């Protein structure tokens, strides 16, 4: 009757009282977001970015090829006879192609490819992609080195306790590398 | 002091990701160098400003 | 029903057209070639890809009216209109805002 | 400031190789490939990393290898030199062309000099070099860009 | 004969179903072969016996040109075990004439993969409600995961060019 | 021939004359394109987690102006994220035609621009999207970093800047039509909407449950 | 005769016949034919050829497949 | 155009499917508000996964796995790793054991986490959503440090044990993370115990009784919230596990409310199998295994053949030896399985994953029996589905 409508009202206009509180509380939080142009983000120190290649150490013998899942390095090689030893001419990684799994940067032993760090490869045509081996062995680019970037940190490199990269003014990463070597 | 590519020079500056790495040197250019870090399973070569490397012998 | 092969050159339906609304027809197939114009084409080659619709719609009226028989005919047209780049005979469109080289890049012959 | 007028035609006919200062959330730069394409220059916009030695990729003939992937030979692609490709399509009654390059800020310097000096021995064939970041987009020639 | 059973097989051959017993696994499971024509007899005695779980009705191919075999890797599930009793049971069946019966009425598990069993491989099998095509279009003609399977020549599983 | 796959010489002289007035206009419809397209909530495979991403809180999707639409009509972009297999094929280019005509797609991840790891052997996915769909910008990776997704935007943000307003005719679809009539069998469809309801569920038949 | 890893061809004749026609459709694609199908691993009477399609490769017989020099 | 007829509506869900559990297309048909049936078409994501590991090493076949179940990741590269090497008996180390413990929890998390996202928007609450993917960053970092990639694509299982050790600062980051992700776990469970309109969503809306979900076929947490109490890594001794205390999360309801408690228990059980591992560790931490390296470095109770990530790196022509075989791992969708059967060569003879989600599908349409119009979304979204699995 009249005397319930002003108590099934209250249970839950004042649990949406409850709720507008928390929901305005959230706004009271700093943003935790990372403006993209600005503050890119810093990789960590094994981020599969994009090939680099080194044209004076791959002696053309084509394991990039037989560990990768799609055999996509292009390895045009001649024998040269002449001097005995196999000698390549060109070299390519198609990217857009490439998953970025750095199977041959794993299996090399001349530590002739190597991943960068940079992500930022998009190009208008999907042949523009196809990486020549002195355009994967140009120098990557550096997200600190950039007078427009204000590098934010990545989580599991912050200092221990803290779980943003924001208002970081200093510090490095949670351990040290050799810290035991005068003390044991 | 100068930079040929193929020393070993290991980082020295503390606003870095890369406090104390060290690794050869490949591909040095007109301002940068990039270290070969030879980190664990996937070798990743990093840019510099050819500073704050200090090498060992 | 409105089975449809819809590749990015080749778009054959089961029906015929009435000014944009397609009807599901039974007994013909309506191709438009290169909705997006990616190649700029000419009077000559819009009849030799004639010479190969209507060739393969005569060879394949012996099958089934499934989507998977549409996208055969509508792949081998697809692959002949790719011969015809090979050949010279069309070009690319300059004019278009894409110009991502879907069947090839340019290039010469005999290095 | 925000009224562009078409200073920037006319200082890409005085250097030839322009090296502009983009914000890098991008949709400014391209309100001057418009204003150099309404005087009738076209525009050929490539990525920078993506070529490869300019001087075998822009004026002479490259073999590009396309992924074989396992499942084909080692084919090349002899792709035309692009500057005198795309320049041989220009027909004459209109200008030449640009080459609006993309992320130029991963380019050496002695690839900057050679697009720089290849502008002039090349008629009716310009550049433009999207180089660093602004917060309000700048040219400037890339002659004295390579000497600061 | 030439290989013993195991604790499957001996009751199976306790209720008058002769079953050519195969090895171990590499795991350390029964391997049993049953023909097709007495698949849903021993089905259903081992459904009876505690095995109330089936997982993966794996088809597989034992080469080009060879029988087809749909294998039914059949546990005894319970509340609680510790490494319980299973058994591969696998049927072989020709290329011509590919027809296992279907087991969707003693687990309900191999509706869906006896589905991907027909949409593969070319085993039909009878009894099986609507045996249709899941992973392809359904108005697909060939039978990929056989070694026999020659692609069609489709622009779109072509290369990029 | 003399060159494989050629480009045609435009012919015309594209007389792109404007004032100042003209060009002030069409900065403005430039600008109101590239900074709030919307994008279609599009993704098949893995890539639209990475896509995902960036629409949550670390990185900011509504900042560019890019507000994700679940309707084709209302978006413009379509970021295609994900593997497209035989089936999505039709399905992809029905919510490509159904968008108003700036539509500007863009590949995201490997597979949407070689079909990258299942362009070896794999026997139903087209490889690359722009087998079927005219693509703007393409963005490798598997999957991209959703950094690496928000160049992607600003490299297509620098691509909208570039069109014209008197350009504006070449984005409607050009229509050669063609017409012959075949004597191919018509089959009823496979896939009727009856599942639970159908003859063959409630009851094994019979000459199977004799041996059951 | 066929060695492994030389280019094959495959006649049509003896494939719509056997039970390698079972698996594929009717309307076999060109690429068969065309000679350029390098042969991997024989096993007994079967052999696995990688066309230069890039579809997955196929079991044949070798007496379904003829060299193309 | 479009009629108002007396016959039941079909309805297509369609492949456009604006979710983030992959691309499904259910012709549910509805009797006014009740549905009556629905077929699920499957395959828009069938990529053919098992005939490209027929012309696959192992290695070149590790990074096409992380893309069946591509919320979790790295287990699907549990179950590829742990074909050959139960095979061939390759011994795994006792330190890269629980690498791969610790990694798997961190996914069953991830993967989690993912589901509830998407979950709670589509029973109501839509602020959640992007709350819930902040804390999935954190662990997208943690597999970024470790790994080269963020949640797939993070080739880091191996035949021999696990590609490569930690980082130098990533234990004491769990310790930041899961010591502040678990305060976090209890709050998403009031949202939907307490606030008592989302229980009547959920109380009796897509219930599957326990005898009937056995005979379906199911396992994780859509079997264990019928009251089955089945785990894999507690009924198959797999890998280390049963090194540590913990309880399988068990819901004798049915419902999808069942489904609920359970996944969020798992987040719950799931931190408390981490802090078991993190201390339970070998070496401890890798900054700490590399300071005994120099300091005792020529022979020590370290540098054995535990304590170190991988046994023996195994070259790329790794044959896999002949016989047939089927692994299983518990993954946080259910169970993960193949059944490897190779021949001496280093491609297997055939590869066929049976997967979590695609016997999790099948009982969709019998759920969808006399259930509602708007709970078709919540009981597709307490499947915890991922199409990609489903298909492959
Ligand atoms: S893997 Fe290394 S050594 Fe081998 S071909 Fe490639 S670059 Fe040369
Ligand atoms: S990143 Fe992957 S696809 Fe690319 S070259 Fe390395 S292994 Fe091959
Ligand atoms: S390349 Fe990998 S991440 Fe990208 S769409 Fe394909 S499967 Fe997904």
């Amino acid at each position: 009757q009249i005397t319930n409508y002003a108590k099934e009202a209250v249970q839950s206009a004042k649990y949406i009282g409850q709720g507008l509180s928390v929901t305005f509380d959230h706004m009271r939080r700093r943003p935790i977001t990372v403006q993209y142009p600005y503050e890119k983000l810093i990789p960590s120190e094994r981020f599969r970015g994009r090939i680099h290649f080194e044209f004076d150490k791959c002696i053309a013998c084509e394991v990039c090829v037989r560990v990768c899942p799609i055999n996509l390095p292009v390895v045009d090689w001649v024998f040269n006879k002449e001097l005995k030893k196999k000698e390549l001419k060109h070299y390519s990684i198609d990217f857009g192609v490439c998953i970025f799994c750095a199977n041959c940067v794993e299996y090399c032993p001349t530590n002739c490819l190597s991943v960068t760090e940079e992500y930022e490869l998009a190009t208008y045509d999907r042949h523009e992609l196809n990486y020549d081996s002195v355009a994967m062995g140009r120098i990557p680019y550096k997200v600190t080195q950039d007078p427009m970037v204000t590098p934010i940190r990545e989580f599991a490199y912050l200092p221990a306790g803290v779980m943003s990269g924001h208002d970081l003014p200093a510090g490095a990463q949670r351990a040290g590398e050799r810290p035991e070597a005068i003390a044991n | 002091m100068t930079i040929l590519p193929g020393m070993t020079v290991k980082v020295t500056n503390p606003n870095d990701t890369y406090y104390q790495f060290q690794g050869i040197v490949q591909r040095i250019t007109d301002g940068k160098v990039a270290v070969l870090f030879e980190g664990g399973n996937w070798d990743k070569l990093v840019t510099f400003q050819a500073s704050e490397l200090e090498p060992v012998v | 029903m409105l089975l449809k092969s819809t590749t990015r050159h080749v778009h054959i339906y089961a029906g015929h057209v009435v000014d944009g609304e397609v009807h599901p027809d039974t007994e013909t197939l309506t191709l438009n070639v290169d909705p997006d114009n990616e190649l700029e084409w000419n009077e000559a080659a819009l009849a030799k890809v004639e010479a190969k619709f209507r060739e393969l719609v005569a060879n394949a009226a012996g099958e089934d009216l499934t989507e998977y028989n549409l996208r055969r005919i509508g792949s081998d047209l697809e692959h002949f209109i790719r011969s015809l780049l090979m050949q010279g005979e069309i070009g690319y469109n300059l004019n278009s805002r894409v110009r991502n080289y879907s069947l090839g890049i340019p290039r010469v012959n005999h290095s | 400031g925000l009224l562009a007028g078409y200073q920037f035609v006319k200082d890409l006919e005085s250097a030839g190789a322009l090296a502009l200062f983009v914000p890098p959330e991008g949709g400014f730069e391209g309100r001057y490939q418009r204003r150099l394409r309404s005087k009738g220059y076209t525009t050929l916009p490539m990525s920078a990393p993506g070529l490869g030695d300019l001087a075998a990729y822009l004026t002479q003939e490259h073999g590009i290898r396309p992924a074989h992937t396992g499942k084909e030979d080692i084919r090349v692609y002899f792709q035309p030199p692009l500057v005198t490709y795309h320049l041989e399509n220009l027909p004459p009654n209109a200008k030449g062309l640009v080459l609006w390059l993309i992320d130029g800020k991963r380019l050496s310097k002695q690839e900057f000099a050679y697009l720089a000096q290849l502008t002039q021995t090349l008629p009716k064939f310009k550049v433009v070099v999207e180089v660093g970041g602004d917060r309000v987009v700048r040219w400037e020639p890339l002659a004295d860009w390579v000497a600061a | 004969p030439i290989v013993e059973a195991g604790p499957v097989g001996r009751l199976l051959q306790s209720q008058n179903l002769s079953v050519e017993s195969l090895g171990r696994d590499a795991s350390g499971v029964e391997m049993i072969k049953v023909d097709r024509d007495r698949l849903l007899a021993v089905c259903q005695t081992l459904y009876a016996d505690g095995f109330n779980y089936l997982r993966c009705q794996a088809a597989y191919d034992s080469g080009p040109g060879q029988d087809l075999v749909s294998t039914y890797h059949l546990i005894k599930l319970s509340d609680n075990a510790d490494r319980p009793p299973e058994v591969r049971i696998k049927v072989f069946v020709p290329r011509d004439d590919p027809r296992v019966p279907s087991v969707y009425w003693i687990w309900k598990t191999a509706d869906w993969q006896e589905r991907e069993s027909y949409d593969m491989f070319g085993i039909v099998y009878e009894g099986h409600p609507n045996l249709k095509r899941i992973l392809m279009p359904e108005d697909w003609v060939g039978w990929p995961l056989r070694k026999d399977y020659i692609t069609p020549d489709f622009y779109e599983l072509q290369e990029a060019y | 021939p003399a060159i494989l796959n050629p480009i045609a010489r435009p012919e015309v002289p594209q007389e792109l004359a404007e004032n100042i007035i003209l060009t002030s206009l069409n900065d403005v419809y430039d600008w109101a394109r590239l900074s709030s397209l919307w994008p279609l909530m599009y993704g098949t495979a893995c890539c639209f987690i990475e896509f995902a991403a960036m629409i949550g809180s670390r990185f900011d999707f509504d900042r560019f102006g890019l507000v994700p639409r679940n309707s084709p009509r209302q978006a413009d972009l379509i970021i295609t994220s994900g593997t497209i297999t035989m089936k999505m094929a039709p399905a992809l280019v029905r919510l490509y035609e159904q968008m108003p005509s700036p539509k500007y797609v863009i590949a995201m991840g490997a597979c949407t621009i070689t079909g990258g790891m299942f362009s070896s052997d794999s026997y139903s996915a087209v490889r690359g999207v722009d087998k079927l769909i005219p693509v703007d910008v393409y963005l490798p990776g598997c999957p991209p970093r959703p950094e690496a997704i928000m160049d992607a935007i600003v490299k297509l943000r620098k691509k909208i800047a570039n069109e014209h307003i008197n350009e504006r005719g070449n984005l409607a679809q050009t229509h050669r039509l063609f017409t012959a009539k075949h004597k191919m069998k018509p089959v009823p469809p496979i896939l009727t909407g009856q599942y639970l309801n159908a003859p063959s569920r409630q009851a094994p038949p019979p000459a199977l449950a004799a041996a059951m | 005769a066929i060695k492994k890893g030389d280019l094959v061809k495959v006649v049509a004749e003896k494939l719509a016949n056997s039970l390698e026609a079972l698996a594929s459709d009717h309307r076999y694609p060109p690429y068969l034919f065309e000679g350029r199908g390098e042969v991997v691993d024989i096993r007994g009477d079967y052999a696995q050829i990688k066309f230069p399609v890039p579809t997955p490769t196929v079991w044949l017989r070798l007496d379904q497949l003829e060299v193309a020099q | 155009k479009i009629e108002t007829r007396t016959e039941p509506m079909v309805i297509n869900m369609g492949p456009h499917h604006p979710s983030m559990h992959g691309v499904l297309r259910l012709m549910v048909t509805l009797d006014g508000e009740d549905v009556i049936d629905c077929e699920p078409v499957i395959g828009y994501l069938h990529r053919g996964m098992e005939k490209i590991a027929e012309n696959r090493t192992n290695i070149m076949f590790i990074p096409y796995v992380s893309r069946w179940d591509y919320a979790a990741g790295m287990f699907n590269e549990a179950v590829t790793v742990n074909a050959p090497e139960k095979l061939a008996g390759i011994p795994v180390p006792k330190r890269a054991s629980y690498i791969r413990v610790i990694m798997l929890e961190l996914n069953r998390i991830a993967n989690h986490l993912l589901w509830l996202g998407p979950f709670l928007a589509d029973v109501g609450a839509q602020t959640p959503f992007f709350y819930i993917f902040r804390e999935r960053e954190y662990i997208y970092d943690l597999f970024e440090a470790a790994t080269g990639m963020r949640f797939i694509n993070n080739n880091y299982f191996r035949i021999g044990g696990v590609a490569a050790d930690l980082t130098y600062g990533w234990v004491t980051k769990c310790r930041d993370f899961c010591d502040y992700f678990l305060p976090k776990v209890d709050e998403y469970e009031r949202l939907i115990t307490n606030n008592p309109i989302f229980v009547r969503r959920l109380q009796g809306v897509g219930k599957i009784s326990r005898e009937e979900a056995i005979n379906w076929g199911l396992s994780g947490p859509m079997l264990r919230a019928s009251g089955v109490k089945w785990d894999l890594r507690k009924v198959d001794h797999y890998e280390c596990y049963d090194d540590f205390d913990w309880d399988v999360p068990v819901a004798t309801e049915g419902d999808c409310l069942a489904r609920y408690i359970v996944r969020i228990q798992e987040m719950r059980e799931s931190v408390k199998i981490i802090r078991q591992a993190l201390d339970g560790l070998p070496g401890g931490p890798y900054e700490n295994l590399e300071a005994k390296r120099m300091l005792e470095g020529a022979k020590s109770e370290w540098n054995g053949f535990d304590y170190q990530y991988i046994g023996k790196k195994l070259s790329p022509t790794f044959k896999i030896p002949k016989g047939e075989h089927y692994v299983r791992v518990e993954s946080g969708k259910g169970e993960l399985g193949i059944y490897l059967i190779g021949d001496d060569n280093v491609f297997p003879w055939r590869w066929k994953i049976r997967p979590p989600d695609f016997n999790n599908l099948q009982v969709l349409p019998q759920l969808l029996k006399g259930m509602k119009v708007a709970d078709i979304v919540a009981i597709l979204g307490s499947i915890d589905v991922i199409m990609g699995s489903v298909d492959r």
